[PDB]
């Protein structure tokens, strides 16, 4: 299974490709490569790069100021960005809400039927963001073929894709209850009671419309990042695990920051040759573990890579695999200007 | 509304304002403030739980 | 303000038990050596033992000497015993013998015992604890002298201490198995009670000891915990849920150990510019840890690359768990170290 | 005994015997066997937790 990401960046059928890695990987530079990569290999195709992680680094990652409206990639007529925060987004529509007793108890309702169950949050936020893309897109005229999505480094952004079973058993909980009102009450409390149900039904419904699509492994993919050091593969080990058990296709892992102190005309360093050391003895077993996995080994370029012209040099590598003999030339020149 | 009730509403809110709060903030770049963040809503998180639990007592039949 | 070391549990004379660990690649082992030596050096008055349970089994690389099962002194001091010992394989040659020494009635009791004990989390690891604990006794009456304090090197994987919550849970079932055997008449207590009786008296003994144990982890004065790490996200983050846990267990968690710290601004020559990248990265989280735990000891400890190995060199090292390491003027004894390698 | 215990009692046991030699095996030092047998851990768990329900269903009044 070729060790680069060559077959993602020229699929045709993908429209979501998310990318999350935890704790310090490159999981952001990652994410801008493959966006581009794909701009560069289908440029009858309009690309957006989204990201939700509050670091907020695609304009420093870019070189250029990027924010909740899309705005197209200098140099670039395919590859769009945006930074969004989808708390914050959430948080304002519920603030709308508020302002349009009766209140109360409707609020009370719902939190004693949802403010319990994990994930309902989480689903809310990215229905939120969903819209707010599609107001972009209406906006400017266009659609995006493909969303790459720069996932936040914390927390279970998509484990609300199995909320649709829990809101059914719910649904009926609720059922069964207003079902012994009588004629007094179900005329000062119905309609109320009918829009309960009907917001849950609406959640439902996105969510398992989100899952059809999250569950085509034609049309969404999950790259994982890490670095070749226990911890983080044990952390990828559980991030793919998870991902397996909500049906989602996870077939990538990008390896970063690999020293191959070996191949080195510096070799001035023994504490990176040490680290090397260590870095190969995980790679190997990495080798043994993922065996039918696009694993994908990437160098280290110390200091940080800005700017579309470094970003692109980098990127070369998801679709060529990296030989740290003929390709060290590359990496030396970006390290020596930064 | 009894004092216990009060509370518990109180806490429930305190809670998720600070839970989006927390979810702006870069564990990475804060790590201290965010970590602090963690504790304090899994603090809110056990008081809640349990002014829920004598509610819940307190109102049975 | 609280030293930036560990001089206070170095000179320390209440402590029993002084668990280290750490999880995935941090200096954990090293760690544990560093503090046995500088505890027996400081009070060659009390005997020690260093007891590692890590299935990597380096403390013999460490020092560069066989350690076993059978604790021995470490060649150069008098007061430094070390053992490794697998816990898992302990139990389990108890159970070959349990199995052994009793077939229907056995397989009924088998199975009464696997229903009540099965499900429950941490028996399994109480138990390992148990037959660890009574190794070192036959250690110690077998040699005729028994030691002070047990420094222990905790596996990296698992959850060596959770056990501390049983007592309480197994109070529960011990009444839920009361209630069920209460029930026997008198033909079904006469061919089953004494395995009735066996097994509540098994739970019994269970429950005593652990209490037994807890009220020991349970002592600041008695037992304490020193996590070590390494100051990048990953582990400091699990730095945190280990001290979070630990408190849960209401065990006593005062000490960090922070290592692999490059400090290169601090040393033009070891360090690349891939190095002083790195560093930076490390320095950012360094100044997290501190104000994150303001009243802990965390005690910053230089990367000294290549691996330490042999009394000589891990004293060498190991004297910056009890003077805070200056990156200036100790500069040279680091790089002292690294070069002979 | 019916074929569904005797393989829970199997697997109950396999799973057992499992657990023990994984918890021998370094982590750090063979992280690929370590993470396999954890997968299987995980996986006979499963398997277990159902022919148990399956078991205690059968055996209801
Ligand atoms: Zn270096």
């Amino acid at each position: 299974v070729e060790p680069n990401l060559h077959s993602l960046i020229t699929s045709t059928t993908h429209k979501w490709i998310f990318v999350g890695g935890k704790g310090g990987v490159g999981k952001t530079t990652s994410s801008c490569s493959i966006a581009i990569q794909m701009a560069l290999s289908q440029p009858n195709k309009q690309f957006l790069l989204i990201s939700t992680d509050p670091a907020h680094n695609l304009s420093d990652a870019f070189g250029e100021k990027f924010g909740k409206d899309a705005r197209k990639v200098t140099g670039m007529n395919n590859l769009s960005c945006m930074e969004i925060d989808p708390s914050a987004a959430l948080k304002d529509m519920n603030d709308m809400a508020v302002s349009r007793l009766g209140s109360l108890l409707q609020g009370g309702a719902l939190a004693d039927l949802t403010g319990s169950i994990p994930g309902i949050d989480e689903a809310l936020s990215f229905m939120e963001v969903m819209k707010h893309i599609k107001r972009q897109e209406q906006g400017e005229g266009e659609t995006f073929d493909t969303v790459i999505f720069d996932t936040a480094p914390t927390g279970h952004t998509l484990r609300f894709l199995q909320l649709p079973n829990t809101l059914s058993k719910l649904l009926e909980k609720f059922g069964e209850i207003t079902n012994k009102l009588g004629p007094m009450l179900n005329s000062f409390m119905g309609a109320g009671n009918v829009d309960i149900s009907g917001k849950l039904n609406e959640l439902k419904a996105n969510v398992e419309t989100i899952r059809q699509q999250f569950t085509d492994p034609d049309l969404t993919t999950f790259v994982c990042v890490c670095i070749s050091e226990f911890l983080s593969l044990y952390e990828t080990e559980r991030l793919i695990q998870e991902l397996i058990s909500y049906d989602m296709d996870v077939n990538s892992i990008i390896v970063n920051q690999l020293l191959f102190a070996e191949n080195d005309q510096e070799h001035n360093c023994k504490r990176c040759q040490a680290r090397w050391k260590m870095q190969k003895k995980y790679l190997d077993q990495i080798d043994e573990l993922y065996e039918d996995f696009h694993v994908v080994k990437m160098p280290l370029c110390a200091g940080e890579i800005r700017g579309l012209n470094n970003l692109t040099k980098f990127s070369q590598f998801l679709n060529k695999e990296y030989n740290p003999i003929t390709d060290g030339k590359v990496i030396y020149e970006l390290e020596d200007k930064e | 509304m009894n004092e216990l009730s009060k509370k518990y509403l109180a806490k429930v809110k305190e809670r998720h304002e600070l839970k989006e709060f927390n979810n702006s903030i870069s564990a990475q770049d804060n790590y201290a403030k965010w970590t602090k963040n963690n504790r304090k809503l899994d603090s809110l998180d056990k008081e809640i739980n349990n002014l829920k639990d004598e509610i819940q007592s307190e109102n049975h039949h």
